[PDB]
């Protein structure tokens, strides 16, 4: 530990970077030797020979053969490629090559990515897309691209796709999820990993090769060692390995490179020397030492001459200069003096000589010359570039690009100067190390040249310089010590360095580290304290310290020495994510002001650190005056400041001028360039602070940066396919753009005044992105008020203008327009370019009322294309402040003995005393009376003891009462099922029942039970049928727990169900009592109103009164990515657990699954940190290890071990029991639980801390805040009535949620109906039951529901502007209408006479099943009477009831080769649709496929509805008499359910029999149930090689087998009566007591056989009659139907189950 | 020997440097010792969008809180298409006409000034009177004048009534000097004027284009008219008023 010494970072800087030169001395091959000549010194190295030769070439025949194909057309690997093929093929080692530019590295470079290919080949398809991606890294932009291209054809036989990564943030991350090989530069792949938190798609990369990775010793290099230490410590803290392939030159330090790779350098390491070259290469290196200005000019110009007229005629001659302006003006001086006399063919160079013109080019082409560089058209140097390769060229003079983006070899390159101007630099600086190689490795083309000739001229002080580097002796050193502070950062922000331990062990994975070992006085370090610290552990702490203390004064990280602690901040993450250095971030931080000018933002712009170079040269004063004197931004600063320069350029950028000055355009390239991503970071920083005047100014120079126009000029310059100049036509005429969309086109073509294109004007005026906003206003509170936006698109898309999507900002400003009360992120896909969004969002609103917000929005890349709302507030309607809350009076705690009744004491005297104090305030009125009773208190206030008081009374009145328990989530009704099973079932001899979903189950359930607890689904489906069934109504006790919950999105279902229950108590006239139990609600008594509760029956408590005292505290955190907010709460998190609970159980919820695991972690290592290890352990590791025998989750043992758990709905189902238990047995002192299973945890603690308050939506692709009812009940943890004296719970959030969470978790909750969102499905089943019969039941039936009471108290939330009674009748009797017109529409309903409404066939089946109306209505379409079990399943995956499967990305690949293996191929595959999943996951269900655990929890949601719509459908046809497609449906349902197809063998459903058994089956004579049930007795035990355990499994299936003798028999049928009745009676025995329900081990919920009988005409497809039937023993069931008129027809009976495969009876009977 | 060339220095440059600068009066304004009730934040937003040396002016619209008629609250400042000098501001004979003003009553009009003067203008008496004659909603018991001058480092209010002899007076004169024939102190009396936290005024903004016309004088003219619109206004020196400075480098 401790840091001791602070060092000068800039001290230790090579400032040369990759002109550095390590060597101080250069030994040349034997036969080079020195000339002199006036002015200019001349070194000649000559070209080298081949060595002996010592194992022989590969034939490509050789190589394994699923690589072959990459090398189609290939006869032989060459020298290189023969000697790496098996470490690059057979190998999965590190690799690091060195060789000469082009001796076959690229190949060696495929080759690995062949054998990572070969890694997800089956014989399947062939490749799997999915499984990975490989990241290949080249220095040059040029590079990449023909990497692209160069690799995609040779890899296209594969079917795998290799892109560039364009510049982009979120268009870029579409193509990474279709490419496989991506080709990107070292910085682009930096900025994308610097973020990560994406749920990243870099998890996949399995393969980076590094090419022409002696980049490290340029500037660019310590990206390269960014990138490396990431890596290479990632595959650290994950295990899964990533390759790594390094490709270089021949450079000293190479062994230091393959350290730093990770190469076995016994295994890995391959180096090539400069005889390996293609062809040799001839050296001349010309020293010029002339000092003078342009005597040296000339003298390079005379050298250039003399060296050309070597070559005239014999060899082509490429020329390299370093400018595009130098290429023509070179080019020509040589032709020039070259009239004097020329040496030659020569119309093939004059007939494309001007069939393309161009300026200068047979000017520069007679003596066949030509030019290269990047201004020029695409094909006019196109094959310019191939007047070359067909030898027809005889002087090329180009720039870089040619040497890195084309593969155009010439026999002699002359590389003019070595100079050129570097803006970075400001200065004019020698060419970098890469470029020099790159191009003198052109010379010498593959087949015709013996040699190739390289001429270097450079100044003669560089030539040992030059020397080195082309012969094997420049050394390659780190050049990061000066960026270490950014890339510090980068790690910090990552989350990968938390503290300078981490730093320094990041450090050593740097190719730094490596360098200052070997070689420590070239690092400022040192022998003898090297010897002293021979780690280098004290000089990286202290290198770390310096960087840190650095990072902390510009305010990116706070770092404290004591600890060494890092923590990020939200600028710290913003320099990192836009890559901008942090001494800029630290100027923007305090010169970034909300009240600023246009004037200053461009003044900060301009003292960004990457323009700290930059100066105003006196010969660059001319434009900079004449410019800066009338620019339309004023700069206060004078021109000798480099500020002022700097700011003209932008401006100058933006209005297109171009400049005169050479240094001073390319000066502008550089600002220019940067200003992109630099003023996206002021807009990020700024945007984040609410800044709503600097936000609106950043953002548009950004665009205006990006468009290059100011916004005074017409938004229509924009249309990029645009050659019209027909807008300073507009321009010049000054009228409002926004005039235009008004009118039509010819008045356009008058305006303008130019009538051809009208228009074409009129056309791109409409595709313009616009969109047009509605709003509607919904008061919460008087505090808080919801927005609804509608955004509505009015502009036509087109993919040549719009692409795929167009991104806007949704901007929510306050009155003065200065504060950003709100905002997000809007993008508007291509697929819904014609659909309405809604936005909903939360605002806060004060009493005096403001006049108005702002809502704007705002495209993010086009400019003046913004439409803002003025959402004024003069009609506002605020609901009543809410009334005060009953008072929680003195009462002594009531003692269990004021039961009087020993039995019923036995439930409560064993573990507390007392009940109290809100239990002791409503036990008179609960227990002593039969009223109605509201209990509204915090959540943890013992409410449900309350319900079981007015259970107890209820079993005193009648011995034999129903009550029913209504609670909203499923988890909530399975813990009380236990809790209450054990009270008034063991200890009290009553019936206790938990409902399913089966309904014929849940009926017996409801006549047994004295007490059936239910959600609000299971019990809507049963008391539908309650006119039919007395059980429903006779029911003395209806409990409705956490009633609270009718506000969130599932509170229909239970707002109808409590008001059907108070509409039948009404109908029948015996009341039923109504006990709601509730979070404090603010408006208590409209709840309580609705359920009939008298007001001195309701008890309102508020937060206050919880009777264990809960200590809130929420923590704001400023960080707006959450992924590093996140991070920001890791530490704070175990803080809090010292600060608020050091000893007593915590728990810890976070986000997400993968969180729980993480954080539990984070919290060890702190502990350790702490050094405070197992603080959290409360038994020794001894009474662990019986606990610790099941490690299906292997890291969850190493946590307990320390102290900790976790809880996910991942674990096993006794995996969380264990945790659990371990925990409130106080062996484990923290438990981190994910946000789901907040509602069935079945501990408590004495502290919870709330981890963030978002999570991530994989569905809409975006983070959802956490519902208010769960953060209540996180909240409600933090009670432990019998050890606590308090309870605490700290909420760490997104500070712009802090104001939220204060208002809504002090105070008691408001809670809203929203069933006018829900109307179609309930009054269909009204209309059913004949509840409803007719427009005026309709209305009748809303004011029943909570809905209509919170209409006149809050008006505007429903949509309302008056409580009139007129008013809402209007309202009422609309929202009737719409609902019955759409429910008629359908096809559910008939309306008469504008009145009556009756139901239909399909309503019946709706309201009968469950089932969405819209999921019957497109049953009934695609239902037909030919379509069999395969589309079936097609229509039912359509289901509504399925849409809201989840998908994610990350399966979007398993169910791609799933469709591959299921037996029903499917119609027009889309893969991200949830009803092709589910279509998917059915038919792998069918086959016995076993998926995922997540699939397979997919897959048991979807199949708890599937029996509800097979059924549904069997119902559909049958009524339209379709025979053959119901029985189809009949066995689908007996198919879900014991998992099967109907082509396997009905054996398939005993328990064992698996895939051998069948066939020893098969081959015997058995093959059914019946055959197995009995062979002789033990001549069966030895036909199944079973335990004696498993054949006892066998014969229980056998024994639930039905077993029914089918009677058959019809009335009278001596009669013919040509149309009237023929009754046919059927009779059903079955042999045993079918004790128990049907056997299907492979459905999730239990069933119980269902039966139909079917009469039909085989010969017809004509169902005649159809019943169901539940059976066991007794049954005899009626079918009649109407005889037709020929006295011979027959029909064949159908007994046909719904569960078991193969006992459908069917017998033939011609009743006449 | 000489060889000095001009260099243009042109001055709106300067004073939009100025300009920018604004925002630190806001903190620093004073108030001179019916009533009316000025709210800060559409002052100290006015204050921002204006400029040093040219005027500009706003509506004053408002009503009397509930149960007391004796006090006027500004509810609303309308910025309509204008320019000016440093003497006065020239706005359109078309007074303000909207909905959302229709419920409220018009209580004058607010303009800067470069210097703080113990008087009135004459041209200041002028411009309300010529308006009272035009308009008769416009009482003179009840419509005021607030000069906001720019005083060193700061912003010192004052609000003018005008007298009947002030009304004949401003209505008859043509002499548009700063020492016009029949000019007398006795045309103008002092009203009471308070700044506000407690309630909030708003904007309304010209509908199809700004209120700044300084740069561009040539198409405004006093019959112009104009809509009006629920939004805030633009600074004085925002690039949409004043065109020509960022489309005239389509000739550079």
């Amino acid at each position: 530990l401790a840091p001791r010494q602070v060092l000068d970072l800039e001290d230790l800087v090579f400032t040369q970077g990759s002109h550095f030169m390590a060597n101080k001395r250069c030994q040349l091959p034997d036969g080079s030797f020195r000339r002199q000549r006036k002015g200019y010194e001349e070194v000649h190295v000559p070209a080298l020979k081949p060595k002996p030769f010592g194992e022989q070439l590969l034939p490509v025949e050789k190589l394994p053969k699923y690589a072959q194909a990459g090398f189609e057309g290939f006869k032989t690997l060459n020298r290189i490629q023969s000697k790496l093929y098996r470490a690059a093929l057979e190998t999965d080692e590190n690799l690091l090559l060195c060789a000469p530019t082009g001796a076959g590295k690229t190949n060696v470079a495929l080759m690995c990515m062949l054998r990572e290919i070969g890694k997800h080949i089956n014989m399947d398809g062939t490749i799997n897309v999915c499984d990975f991606k490989i990241i290949y890294i080249a220095p040059m932009r040029s590079l990449v691209q023909e990497m692209v291209g160069s690799f995609g054809k040779r890899l296209a036989t594969y079917g795998i796709t290799v892109a560039e990564l364009t510049g982009d943030h979120q268009l870029c991350k579409e193509e990474i999820s279709a490419t496989q090989i991506i080709v990107c530069t070292p910085e682009k792949w930096d900025i994308i990993t610097r973020k990560g938190g994406e749920r990243t798609y870099t998890q996949l990369v399995r393969l980076i090769i590094l090419d022409e990775i002696h980049l490290l010793h340029d500037d660019r290099g310590p990206v390269l060692e960014a990138l490396v230490a990431r890596a290479i410590r990632n595959i650290e803290m994950t295990q899964e390995d990533v390759r790594l392939i390094g490709l270089s030159a021949t450079l000293p330090n190479y062994e230091d490179v393959a350290t730093f790779l990770r190469v076995d350098p016994a295994k890995g390491l391959f180096y090539f020397d400069n005889s390996f070259r293609p062809v040799p290469l001839e050296q001349t290196y010309v020293g010029i030492t002339e000092k003078k200005a342009i005597k040296r000019f000339q003298i390079m110009n005379e050298i250039v001459y003399e060296k050309i007229m070597e070559h005239a005629g014999k060899n082509q001659v490429l020329v390299f200069v370093h400018s595009r302006k130098e290429t023509g003006k070179t080019a020509r001086a040589i032709r020039d003096m070259c009239l004097e006399k020329d040496t030659l063919s020569t119309e093939v160079l004059r007939t494309e000589a001007e069939q393309c013109k161009n300026l200068e080019l047979k000017d520069l082409l007679p003596y066949g010359f030509a030019i290269h560089h990047a201004g020029m058209t695409r094909v006019d140097r196109t094959l310019v570039e191939d007047l070359f390769a067909d030898k027809h060229i005889q002087v090329l003079v180009s720039t870089a690009t040619l040497a890195w983006g084309v593969n155009l070899p010439a026999h002699t390159v002359i590389i003019k100067g070595t100079q050129v101007y570097s803006p970075e630099k400001g200065r004019w600086t020698e060419l970098g190390a890469l470029d020099i190689l790159q191009m003198l490795g052109r010379a010498g083309r593959p087949q015709y040249d013996t040699k190739g000739e390289g001429i270097l001229i450079t100044s003669h002080g560089e030539l040992q310089y030059y020397l080195s580097l082309l012969n094997q002796q420049l050394p390659i050193e780190s050049q990061m010590v000066s960026k270490l502070p950014d890339m510090l950062n980068a790690e910090i922000v990552l989350g990968n360095v938390q503290n300078a331990k981490d730093a320094v062990n990041w450090l050593g994975y740097a190719y730094l580290y490596i360098r200052m070992l070997r070689s420590p006085t070239l690092y400022g370090i040192s022998h003898d304290d090297l010897k002293g610290d021979p780690l280098l552990d004290q000089r990286r702490l202290d290198l770390v310290h310096t960087a840190a203390l650095m990072l902390d004064k510009n305010n990116l990280v706070k770092y404290d020495k004591k600890t060494g602690n890092f923590q990020v901040t939200e600028l710290g993450r913003i320099a990192s994510h836009y890559y901008i250095t942090n001494d800029t971030v630290q100027t923007y931080n305090q010169l970034l002001k909300p009240t600023l000018s246009e004037i200053e933002l461009f003044r900060v712009f301009s003292l960004s650190s990457e323009f700290k170079n930059i100066t105003v040269r006196e010969e660059e004063k001319l434009e900079l005056q004449k410019l800066l004197e009338r620019v339309p931004i004023p700069v206060k600063e004078s021109i000798e400041e480099p500020s002022a320069k700097i700011n003209v350029l932008l401006q100058a950028f933006i209005s297109q001028l171009k400049l005169e000055g050479f240094a001073l355009m390319a000066d502008m390239v550089y600002v220019t360039q940067s200003a992109g991503r630099l003023m996206r970071a002021i807009f990020e920083i700024v945007l984040n602070r609410g800044w709503a005047q600097l936000t609106d100014k950043t953002l548009n120079l950004c665009k205006m940066i990006d468009k290059r126009m100011w916004q005074s000029m017409c938004p229509l310059r924009q249309f990029r396919k645009l050659p019209e100049e027909v807008v300073k036509k507009i321009e010049k005429k000054n009228f409002p753009f926004e005039r235009l969309y008004d009118l039509n086109h010819n008045e356009i073509g008058e305006l303008i005044r130019m009538p051809k294109m009208g228009k074409t004007i009129h056309k791109y005026v409409h595709l313009f992105p616009k969109l047009e906003l509605s709003v509607h206003l919904q008061p919460i509170t008087r505090s808080t008020l919801k927005v609804e936006l509608t955004i509505t698109p009015d502009f036509q898309w087109d993919e040549k203008v719009h692409g795929s999507s167009e991104a806007f900002w949704i901007l929510v400003e306050d009155v003065d327009s200065e504060v950003i009360l709100h905002h997000e992120y809007f993008l508007l896909k291509a697929k819904y370019a014609q659909d309405e969004h809604l936005i909903t969002f939360f605002v806060p609103v004060f009493e005096p009322l403001p006049p108005q917000y702002f809502i704007r929005v705002v495209s993010d890349r086009w400019l003046s294309c913004e439409t803002q709302l003025p959402v004024s507030f003069r009609h506002l309607i605020l609901p009543e402040k809410y009334p005060p809350p009953t008072e929680l009076l003195d009462l002594q705690p009531l003692p269990v003995s004021a039961l009087r009744n020993s039995a019923f004491e036995s439930l409560y005297q064993d573990k507390f005393p007392f009940f109290n104090p809100i239990q002791t305030q409503v036990f008179n009125t609960v227990y002593n009376s039969d009223d109605n009773v509201f209990v509204g208190a915090p959540t943890g206030s013992g409410k449900t003891i309350c319900a079981e008081f007015a259970i107890l009374r209820m079993l005193l009145q009648s011995s034999e009462g129903r009550c029913v328990y209504i609670t909203p989530m499923e988890a909530l009704a399975e813990q009380v099922y236990m809790d209450w099973y054990e009270k008034f079932q063991d200890r009290l001899n009553k019936k206790v029942v938990l409902l399913t979903g089966e309904t014929s189950t849940d009926l017996k359930l409801l006549g047994k039970g004295n007490i059936i607890i239910s959600t609000p689904e299971k019990w809507d489906i049963l008391s539908r049928r309650w006119k039919q069934r007395k059980n429903v109504q006779n029911i003395n006790l209806f409990v409705v727990d956490e009633v609270h919950l009718i506000g969130g999105e599932n509170g229909p279902v239970l707002e109808v169900i409590c008001s059907r229950m108070r509409y039948i108590s009404s109908q029948i006239e015996r009341p039923i009592r109504i006990v709601a139990l509730s979070s404090s609600l603010s408006n208590a008594k409209d709840v309580a109103h609705w359920l009939g509760c008298s007001a001195t029956s309701t008890f309102n408590f508020h937060p206050n009164v919880r009777p264990v005292p809960l200590e809130l505290h929420i923590q704001g955190f400023n960080i707006s990515h959450t992924q590093t907010r996140l991070l920001s709460m890791a530490k704070p998190v175990y803080h809090a657990i010292t600060k608020h609970s050091p000893k007593k159980p915590v728990i810890v919820f976070v986000p997400s699954r993968k969180q729980t695991r993480l954080t539990a972690i984070d919290i060890l290592t702190t502990c350790a940190a702490d050094i405070q290890r197992q603080r959290f352990l409360h038994c020794t590791e001894k009474d662990l290890i019986p606990y610790l025998e099941k490690l299906s989750d292997s890291t969850l043992k190493e946590t307990l071990l320390n102290g900790v758990g976790y809880l996910h709905e991942g674990l096993s189902p006794m995996e969380r029991r264990l945790v659990e238990q371990l925990f409130s047995s106080g062996a484990i002192q923290v438990v981190v639980a994910s946000r789901s299973l907040c509602w069935g945890m079945n501990v408590a603690a004495h502290l919870v801390i709330i981890m963030d308050t978002q999570y991530y939506n994989g569905k809409i692709h975006a983070y959802v805040d956490y519902p208010i009812y769960d953060v209540l009940q996180m909240v409600g943890h933090a009670n432990r009535p019998l050890q606590d004296d308090e309870g605490r719970c700290v909420i760490m959030c997104q500070g712009s949620k802090k104001d939220f969470f204060k208002k809504f978790l002090y105070e008691p909750l408001p809670v809203e109906s929203h069933l006018d969102h829900c109307m179609h499905d309930h009054f269909n089943a009204e209309i059913v039951t004949k509840t409803i019969e007719n427009k005026q039941d309709a209305v009748d039936y809303l004011t029943w529901t909570f809905l209509y009471r919170r209409m006149t108290q809050n008006p505007n939330y429903y949509n309302l502007q008056g409580i009139s009674h007129r008013h809402l009748s209007d309202h009422l009797s609309e929202l009737v209408e719409q609902t019955l017109s759409d429910l008629e529409q359908s096809k559910c309903i008939s309306i008469e006479d504008e009145m009556d409404v009756a139901p239909l066939n399909l309503g019946m089946i709706a309201a009968y099943y469950y089932i969405n109306y819209t999921t019957i209505e497109l049953f009934s379409m695609s239902l037909n009477a030919k379509t069999k079990v395969r589309g079936l399943i097609e229509i039912i995956s359509n289901a509504a009831e399925y849409e809201n499967i989840p998908i994610r990305h990350h399966e979007d690949c398993l169910l791609r080769q799933l469709a591959q293996k299921v037996p029903h191929k499917l119609n027009n595959p889309k893969f991200n649709d949830p009803h092709v999943k589910t279509n998917l996951l059915l038919q792998a269900h069918l086959s016995r496929m076993q998926l995922s655990a997540e699939l397979q929890s997919d897959t048991e949601e979807i199949l708890s509805k599937a029996i509800r719509l097979i059924q549904a459908c069997v119902d559909v046809l049958s009524s339209n008499g379709w025979l053959s497609p119901a029985l189809a449906a009949m066995e689908l349902a007996q198919m879900v359910t014991q998992a099967m197809w109907s082509k396997d063998s009905y054996l398939k459903q005993l328990p064992h029999f698996t895939s051998e058994h069948i066939k020893r089956c098969t081959d015997k004579g058995v093959e059914s149930v019946f055959d197995i049930m009995e062979m002789e007795d033990e001549e069966r035990n030895a036909l199944l090689q079973l335990t004696d355990s498993q054949i006892a499994d066998v014969a229980r299936f056998c024994n639930r087998y039905p077993n029914i003798e089918l009677s058959y028999e019809v009335v009278d049928k001596d009669s013919i009566r040509s149309g009237g009745p023929v009754v046919v009676l059927v009779q059903l025995e079955r042999e045993e007591e079918v004790t128990g329900p049907v056997i299907a081990p492979l459905f999730p919920q239990k069933r119980e056989e269902g039966w139909w009988v079917v009469i039909g005409d085989a010969k017809s497809n004509s169902l005649i009659s159809i019943k169901r039937l539940t059976l066991q023993q007794k049954a005899k069931v009626k079918l009649d139907f109407v005889a037709p008129a020929t006295g011979a027809h027959n029909y064949t009976l159908y007994f046909m189950s719904d569960a078991y495969m193969g006992c459908d009876q069917e017998y033939k009977f011609s009743v006449d | 020997s000489m060889t000095q060339t001009f260099s243009s220095k042109t001055e709106w440059r300067v004073r939009a440097i100025s300009a920018a600068n604004l925002h630190l009066r806001t903190n620093h304004i004073y108030v001179s010792s019916y009533t009316y009730i000025l709210p800060k934040n559409v002052l100290k937003k006015f204050i921002c969008i204006s400029d040093l040396r040219a005027q500009i002016a706003g509506y004053l619209y408002g009503v009397s809180p509930p149960d007391n008629p004796q006090v006027k609250e500004i509810r609303c400042i309308v910025m309509v298409p204008q320019w000016g000098t440093h003497q006065t501001v020239h706005l359109p004979g078309q007074l303000p006409q909207h909905e959302y003003l229709k419920e409220m009553e018009p209580l004058g009009w607010i303009h800067t000034q470069p210097n703080e003067s113990p008087q009135l203008s004459p041209q200041d008496v002028t411009t309300h009177a010529k308006i009272m004659a035009d308009n008769p909603s416009w009482d003179g018991e009840k419509t005021i004048i607030i000069t906001c001058s720019f005083t060193p480092g700061s912003c010192t209010l004052t609000a003018y009534k005008l007298t009947p002899s002030g009304y004949e007076w401003g209505r008859q004169n043509t002499d548009k000097g700063n020492n016009p024939k029949g000019y007398l102190p006795s045309h103008y009396e002092r009203v009471q004027m308070l700044l506000s936290d407690r309630f909030l005024g708003f904007f309304m903004v010209p509908a199809q284009s700004s209120w700044n016309y300084n740069f561009m004088g040539v198409r405004h003219d006093p019959n112009m008219k104009y809509e009006l619109q629920l939004a805030n206004p633009k600074e004085f020196y925002h690039e949409v008023h004043r065109p020509s400075h960022f489309l005239n480098f389509a000739l550079l």
